[PDB]
This record gives structure tokens, C-alpha cells and sequence, in this order.
DNA sequence: TATATATATATATATAT
DNA sequence: TATATATATATATATA
């Protein structure tokens, strides 16, 4: 995914690579509520339009 | 290059405008405005600024 | 250096240009002033600074 | 003494090595007047915490 | 892309008119 | 009342 999406200075994206790390993995644990510890890495349903409008969404934020 | 309306064209030292570069930086050496912020004399750096600075001197010397 | 208008040489801590480097350079070190980019003082660093640091304790010791 | 104490990482140590030496100098100045043109590799005494102490007010200079 | 040093409207406050 | 004077934040360039 790292290499899929995120496409910047290689290794130059210390907030953004963090910000969406916790985006995926808070919306994980919503669309499959039953399970329990999940991170990252782990395989299960995840939509990536939630993710792009919540981002959207972080930044005009007042 | 200065930034106010109606002058997207380089400023020179007598606040004159350089509408065709080929015709102006052959013949002799320039002066320009002072770069600043100020809205009512506000200008910007151009895209090769300060790149050739050592190039310059090698050839000057060759 | 120094960038302000007609001022496109260095300057000294003295607030004095300089025309011809060769002229004052072997005599004796001189101490120029900060680098700054206000308004005013718009001062900018040389080409040159920093690369030479090595040779120079080098050749001190031999 | 480049290698005892300062590694060969952080190329980034054009200020580090140079301010490094100018306070060499002067520790060793100052524990040793009688004697006259000292360098860095001069074998006169010096107190390495003093180093220390120096390059710590530099860092939280104001 | 980042940090940082610059900058500039926009209060609220003080004082004198 | 009016006038002037001082901190906060917010957007833009420049350098690496």
C-alpha cells in the first residue's frame, strides 16, 4: 500500500504516511466491529472513499 | 519578474518592462528591482536564479 | 553578498563593496556581515562558502 | 582525535568540526600562556569537559 | 514535500482630544 | 470619543 498510494520522496512523508495509517485503521474497526485487536496490516474490509473524505475533510477544519 | 497586474514580465533597474528576452540580454549586462513582498512592489524570483552561479566563473576563466 | 539595489558585489562588515576581488582579499582576513534576508539588509551567501575547510588545515600542518 | 570522538556520520558537520577545532585552540591557549604559536595538533593539555561545556552554551545560544 | 523565517490584517488596550 | 499603538495567527517564498 505504502508503495500503491502514497507516491512522494521516497522516504519524505513522515505525517501523511501516519495520518492515513490511523485513518485505515479506525475505519477497519467499523465495517467489521466484531473483531477484535485489528492493525494495520491485517486483512479485512476497508474502503478507501471513506478514507479520501475524511482526509478532505481534516483539512478545513476550524 | 514582478507580479502586479498587467506585469508578468521582467522589471528592469528604470522600472521598464522586457517584453522579448533575445533582443535585450545580448547586448550588455542588466540591472533589475530588489525582490520583496510589499503589494505595491512586490517581486518574485525567476526559475533559474542562483542555479548558475559557478558556471560562470569557470568559463570567464577557460 | 549582498542583493539590494546597485549592491550586486559583496559587503564587508563596514558597509563597504567591493570592484575587484584581488585587490584587498591577500592582505590581511576580513570579517563580513551576517547573512539576513530582510528588506533592508538583504544579505545572501557566497558561492563558495563552507566547501573549503579541509585543505586549509591541511596545508597549515605541512 | 576525528575518529576517537567524532564519527565519520553526519556529513553534515561543516560547522561542527570547525567550531570543534576554534575551541580546541582555546582551551589549549589558555591552560598553556607561556608558550607561543599553538595549533590543534599541538601537544599541550586540555580539559575535555570544558569542550563540552562550550559547545553546550553554543547549542542553547540566544 | 517539509521547516523555518519573513509578513500582514485584525483585535483589544491606552491615552489623549 | 477618536486616535494611535501593540500582540496574535495565517498565507507565501526560499532552501535543502
Amino acid at each position: 500500500l505504502e508503495q500503491i498510494f502514497i507516491e512522494s520522496n521516497e522516504h519524505n512523508s513522515h505525517n501523511q504516511i501516519s495520518q492515513f495509517r490511523h485513518a485505515v485503521v479506525r475505519n477497519k474497526c467499523k465495517h467489521n466491529p466484531t473483531l477484535t485487536n485489528l492493525s494495520f496490516d491485517t486483512p479485512v474490509y476497508f474502503s478507501i472513499d471513506e478514507v479520501v473524505t475524511y482526509l478532505e475533510n481534516m483539512n478545513n477544519e476550524v | 519578474i514582478g507580479k502586479l497586474a498587467g506585469e508578468g514580465k521582467p522589471k528592469l533597474a528604470n522600472e521598464t518592462l522586457v517584453s522579448d528576452r533575445d533582443e535585450l540580454y545580448f547586448d550588455a549586462v542588466q540591472s533589475f528591482i530588489v525582490a520583496s513582498q510589499a503589494a505595491a512592489t512586490k517581486a518574485s524570483n525567476g526559475p533559474f536564479n542562483g542555479e548558475f552561479d559557478r558556471m560562470i566563473l569557470r568559463l570567464h576563466t577557460r
